[PDB]
RNA sequence: GGAUUUUUGGAGCAGGGAGAUGGAAUAGGAGCUUGCUCCGUCCACUCCACGCAUCGACCUGGUAUUGCAGUACCUCCAGGAACGGUGC
């Protein structure tokens, strides 16, 4: 086919279309805050999918560094096009069109009616990305982490004041072992963290701040990234302290440095990559864990009814001049009175002849069309659909019975001194005997 | 608050299986609404094919889910 | 005919199970499947039968499968005599049906004639016996179940066949 | 009185059931009735030697369960 | 139709070709003994020709496809982020054009 | 009250049945006589006693108390209790 | 025309003749497999009858399946990740099929699950050393054309075409 | 309140005394809540008793069983209703 | 309405011995990493007492039946144990 032409012309589609739905996503967007999240997760997914027509046209020289010279001549033409010509002049009668040559982008990379997605949208969504009270980027699972350190500590007055000192700063004195496994404990909840963050900024470069960040783990803590005035240079992932930054860097690869302590710098590798993605994390989210504390301090302090609720976020008949009806004139026209109609919606009634108009006032002639029974007398006062279907059934019975119909009693002898219907006369009479 | 029906079966011959693996061989002879069935001249049968008789079983349904029957009655 | 298709004429050395795997496999196609009534028994060995969806589905696979290879012996699929207790809980416009039974039951036979989509209306000619005449509501319909019927078993003493209607 | 009956304040409320064939599960149960009887509801269990798997909408037993845990924001005298 | 649509194909691909404005690869397409009802400028087709044209060009621009291939596309979001950014701004002046030509008018 | 469990109960007693114990002791066959407690009398039946030499005996009296389950006639799927 | 989970979740999930899970399609002419693991690990047997699908392509992850209906169906090839989608897999019944060639049999050999097949009605058929290549390429094999594999069968298989 | 009672006429995964998961189309409860599963079936692990070996189940179905009380550990749904 | 049939539980647990037989790349301790020695979790092969019997399904070839009915499961001989739980 055509690889070095028709190649980039799909790529030239592909890259448009996800430019254009780029553009429109980008420009408009909507109210709510799951639909947000979800929205630029897709507009990182849409930059995906021209990724996926770029990682194919940007390494697609396999077919033009050798076709651009056989396709570099300038003297053939109509023979080659007459080849292609006379095999595309096969019988194309098919008398019909297609939009499906140049339609697809479009429903591709556009909104729909109910949810604003593509032809890949039909489970484009904030779905498993946002828990019960999270919000799709307004609160944050510490609960976890948090029920994780407490089987861990036991710690009888382990409450929200240390909790949150304890997952609000970075790398202070922690409250509790890091030299045991509470470092693995906090890398787990910085993963589960570190995956929100990576949901909650969706049209950064993830590979790109990977990248930084990797750099950041190779070089930014371990080549003097914290200084000092034993405090020369010391380390919060491997507890051990230097005399100047030279005598860090020895111990780094002394023997002691080397294989000699179970918290080497290979068996603190992940705990250490625990407490740093833990401490970038908490120290983006400053806000976030800010607000998060803020709101756990509402769904602390905050009534019962507002909580749960945000959690989950005479009789007298009128007279013409509209006062009270007379207690003597009210018991005469007998209101206490009610009538269960169910044909009207289980509609009930006060006042006799009232209910009794009401058998041709309309919530009545309604009941009855969708009853599939028309609004005639003979039902009025049956007030039970049973009651009256199976009436209506007698009824239709008669109706049909009284009926004269001239096809079973209009009756005809063929020839043959033996006798039928009008029907079936007619019937082998035009089917080529009588 | 129902008695049960071992009624036809009374005073037949019935080899009962009960917890512990173990097998009751014996006459239907007494029984409780607690369906505490009784046996007489019930032996028991172990997991190897030892049985020894017993005399008189008086065996709770606490445990014994299964007896199946030698005869028609 | 049946949408009960009977099954037969393989061999015995194969499961009950393991053939109605088979017969699911190649039955899926031909028809649907509802129930394999399947005995192995000695007094209907070999045999078992198929439920499908529709009576010309059953009387297809057995046209097709007028013996296929399978199972020890090229198998025998044709309509039952009667149909399943599943199933049993459950050219021209106008055409002259010749061999008309004089003992036919005209519930049986608007059945039969309203097989294809629906009849019009059957009518037994009842002068000189062994006639008659039935239409449907729609020709292509008549057509096609009265060549498909051409030859047609019903009450297996005679073939109940019919032809386009004359002028 | 029975703590049957503390164990009835409990609906939006986040507990962990450790259960009878060596389950532990975290679950927002969907609603109890005296006979401990707490269905459970987008809960992660895990019995004697398990997976996290997932239920949401499924129901616990009573006596076919072991031991129950309460959420942290719970006063206990005000839940008995 | 899909034959039109391949006419249409083999159009582009001969416009892509044609590499002098009196001397191309269609020119003996025209007149060569075959039918040629692409070769209108006054059938409406011929717009549709230039769009294929159009895009032929944008597959034969050698940053489109020929010998060079950025991946600031096909791994670039960062870029892609610009991009949008770029069409929204185009809208938003174009937006306000509209309005001033709609006002003028009035 | 009462159970439309024991309902179901009724409507698989008398035919064949299959019931499940607790060990593994597993009759199928005429599910005679089973009253409301379950304890059921079985008749003419095959049971394995989990031993996969699934014997066949005469109107045995399977609690079910030990009964983990029991298969009942596939044809009241349309049952009155469910309906 | 859109195959969609409509069609699969209205799709007819229950007792098969073998007494299993299968989930009849009848009557779509249904040519795209998509939006299938919406039968949520009830399903074992996935049916499409009266179907047009390009080829024998397009099924999710099910560890479970255990019939698929894929006859009177346009298949014309065989795709690759077969197994690892149906490891349980032993009947996948594409007869009245048009597979042509025994290179639509690459993928055929890699299930370790494979006893119950069917492909019939297939130019594949009256080839010569057709049922030579298929007994060679499938060991675990013990239904095929609804009559017995045979070790003389595996022996001709397995030697010839060395 | 009668929790199940929403949740029932589907193919739900009932949980064993044993162990099991059975998948039976559930119909109704009880005061001991014996089980009347419909299209019901069962299945559980096939231990290797090795590792080199690996775990599966074995596909059993009663249709409709009338699991006995002292059976439930647990409710599931594994089936939408049809 | 937690006492002999169902929902206040009899649930938990552990896989028989050994050979200078072996695998743990990313995972165990000390002899202060590599080398090497001994040490408290499995599987593959082999020795016992293929952990021991029953039966069921199946793979192998031979072998009896051509037959209509709603299934725990329906041939017989012989091998092998790929799989299940029952007594120790």
């Amino acid at each position: 086919m055509e690889t070095i032409l028709e190649q980039q012309r799909r790529y030239h589609e592909e890259k448009e279309r996800l430019m254009d739905v780029m553009a429109k996503e980008m420009l408009t967007k909507k109210s709510t805050l799951r639909d947000q999240i979800n929205s630029d997760h897709r507009t990182r997914a849409m930059q995906d999918r021209y990724m996926e027509v770029s990682g194919n046209l940007r390494d697609l020289y396999d077919d033009k560094d050798g076709l651009r010279k056989e396709e570099l001549n300038a003297i053939s033409g109509p023979n080659e096009f007459a080849e292609f010509y006379n095999r595309l002049k096969q019988i194309k009668e098919f008398h019909r069109k297609h939009p499906n040559e140049i339609c697809v982008p479009m429903s591709v990379e556009f909104e729909e009616l109910l949810k604003a997605r593509e032809n890949p949208s039909e489970e484009a969504q904030n779905l498993v990305e946002f828990t019960d009270e999270e919000g799709y980027g307004r609160y944050l699972d510490l609960h976890d982490c948090y029920l994780k350190y407490i089987n861990l500590k036991a710690s009888e007055k382990l409450d929200y004041i240390t909790y949150l000192s304890i997952f609000d700063q970075l790398f202070d004195i922690p409250k509790e072992r890091k030299n045991a496994e509470y470092k693995r404990y906090l890398e787990m909840l910085l993963e589960y963290l570190q995956d929100y963050t990576d949901r909650v900024k969706p049209l950064q470069d993830q590979n790109e701040l990977f990248g930084k960040i990797q750099a950041e783990f190779e070089k930014k803590w371990e080549n003097g990234t914290f200084p000092g005035w034993e405090e020369r240079a010391q380390r919060l992932f491997s507890t051990k302290g230097k005399s100047l930054e030279s005598l860090d860097t020895s111990l780094f690869a002394k023997n002691p440095k080397s294989k000699g302590t179970k918290r080497d710098t290979e068996r603190n590798k992940d705990i250490a990559f625990l407490e740093a993605q833990i401490y970038e994390y908490v120290e983006i989210l400053g806000e976030q864990r800010h607000l998060t504390h803020e709101n756990v301090q509402r769904k602390q302090a905050r009534t019962g009814e507002e909580r749960e609720e945000e959690e989950e976020e005479k009789n007298l008949p009128l007279g013409w001049d509209g006062k009270p009806i007379p207690y003597w004139l009210y018991k005469l026209h007998g209101l206490n009175i009610n009538y269960n109609c169910e044909i009207c919606g289980n509609y009930t009634y006060r006042g006799p002849k009232a209910f009794q108009r009401h058998f041709a006032e309309w919530r009545h002639a309604h009941g009855m069309r969708c009853l599939g029974i028309p609004n005639t007398a003979h039902f009025a006062n049956v007030t039970q659909i049973e009651d009256a279907v199976s009436l209506w059934a007698k009824l239709k019975l008669q109706k049909a019975s009284e009926r004269w119909q001239p096809d079973t009693e209009e009756e005809y002898e063929d020839s043959s001194g033996n006798v039928v219907n009008k029907k079936t006369y007619e019937d082998l009479k035009r089917q080529g005997l009588l | 608050a129902h008695p049960p029906e071992l009624k036809k079966f009374m005073d037949k011959k019935l080899s009962l299986k009960l917890n512990g693996g173990r097998h009751v061989q014996g006459i239907l002879r007494g029984f409780d609404p607690f369906m505490n069935l009784v046996i007489d001249e019930c032996v028991e049968m172990a997991t190897s094919g030892q049985q020894n008789n017993i005399g008189m079983v008086v065996i709770r349904g606490n445990s014994i889910i299964m007896l199946e029957a030698l005869e028609r009655v | 005919p049946n949408h009960t298709i009977y099954i037969n004429n393989m061999n015995d050395k194969i499961k009950k199970e393991e053939l109605k795997r088979s017969l699911y496999a190649l039955f899926s196609q031909f028809g649907h499947v509802v129930d394999i009534v399947a005995l192995k028994t000695m007094k209907m060995r070999g045999q078992a039968f198929v439920i499908f969806k529709e009576l010309g589905s059953s009387t297809n696979a057995l046209r097709q499968l007028q013996g296929f290879p399978f199972y020890g012996k090229p198998m025998r699929i044709q309509y039952a005599k009667t149909d399943s207790d599943i199933i049993s809980k459950m050219p021209n416009y106008i055409l002259f049906l010749n061999n008309l039974p004089e003992e036919t039951n005209e519930m049986m036979l608007s059945m039969l004639f309203n097989q294809f989509p629906g009849f019009k209306e059957v009518r037994l000619v009842p002068g000189r016996h062994d006639i008659a005449f039935v239409e449907f509501e729609n020709d292509g319909q008549a057509g096609a179940a009265r060549d498909a019927l051409q030859g047609f078993k019903i009450t297996p003493s005679h073939a109940m066949k019919i032809t386009y209607a004359k002028k | 009185m029975k703590l049957v009956r503390f164990l009835m304040k409990l609906s939006h409320e986040t507990v962990t059931i450790e259960l009878k064939n060596g389950t532990q599960v975290h679950g927002t149960i969907t609603g109890v009735d005296v006979s401990m009887n707490t269905h459970l509801k987008a809960v992660k269990m895990t019995l004697k030697n398990r997976e996290p798997v997932q239920l949401e909408t499924l129901s616990i037993r009573g006596n076919n369960i072991r031991y129950f845990i309460l959420p942290d924001s719970l006063p206990l005298d005000t839940l008995l | 139709s899909a034959f039109d649509l391949d006419v249409v194909k083999l159009t582009a691909q001969f416009v892509a070709r044609n590499g002098r404005q009196f001397l191309t690869q269609l020119m003996q397409k025209e007149q060569r003994n075959y039918q040629f009802d692409f070769l209108r400028p006054q059938h409406s087709l011929f717009n549709y020709f230039t769009k294929l044209v159009e895009q032929y060009t944008k597959i034969l621009i050698p940053p489109k496809g020929l010998f060079s291939k950025l991946k600031k596309e096909a791994e670039n979001p960062r870029e892609v982020l610009d991009q949008v950014c770029y069409r929204v701004e185009w809208a938003k002046f174009q937006e306000r054009e509209r309005k001033k030509e709609e006002e003028e008018k009035e | 009250s009462i159970g439309v469990p024991i309902k179901v109960l009724h409507e698989a007693e008398g035919h064949i049945v299959t019931c499940e114990t607790n060990t593994g002791e597993v009759y199928r066959g005429k599910l005679i006589e089973a009253e409301d407690n379950m304890n059921c009398q079985m008749s003419n039946i095959t049971v394995t006693y989990r031993d996969g030499r699934v014997a066949q005996l005469e109107q045995v009296y399977i609690r079910g108390s030990k009964i983990r389950f029991l298969i009942l006639p596939d044809m009241l799927k349309n049952a009155p209790m469910l309906k | 025309v859109k195959l969609t989970a409509e069609l699969i979740e209205q799709a007819a999930q229950y007792t098969n003749a073998v007494r299993d899970r299968e989930l009849d399609l009848r009557g779509y002419k249904i040519p795209v497999i998509e939006n299938l693991g919406a039968t949520l690990d009830q399903f074992d047997a996935i049916d499409f009858s009266d179907n047009e699908i390009r080829k024998l392509d397009g099924f999710p992850l099910l560890r479970r399946l255990k019939t698929l209906l894929v006859n009177n169906n346009r298949i014309c090839r065989i795709g690759e990740g077969l197994d690892q989608a149906l490891p349980c897999l032993t009947e996948l019944i594409l007869t009245n099929n048009s597979l042509v060639e025994l290179g639509d049999l690459d993928p055929l050999a890699s299930l370790k699950s494979l006893t119950y097949l069917s492909i019939l009605r297939n130019p594949v058929t009256n080839k010569k050393h057709y049922r030579l290549y298929v007994i060679y390429k499938v060991p675990q094999v013990r239904v095929l054309d609804f009559q017995k594999v045979k070790l003389k069968e595996r022996q001709e298989a397995e030697k010839m075409f060395k | 309140s009668s929790k199940m009672l929403q949740h029932i006429d589907y193919r739900m995964r009932c949980i064993l005394q044993d162990g099991r998961i059975f998948i039976g189309t559930f119909k109704a409860f009880d005061k001991h809540m014996n089980l009347i599963l419909c299209d019901c079936d069962e299945f559980r692990k096939i231990k290797p008793k090795n590792s080199k070996q690996a775990e599966r189940e074995e596909k059993r179905v009663l249709g409709l069983v009338l699991l006995r009380g002292e059976n439930l550990v647990s409710m599931t749904v594994e089936g939408p209703p049809p």
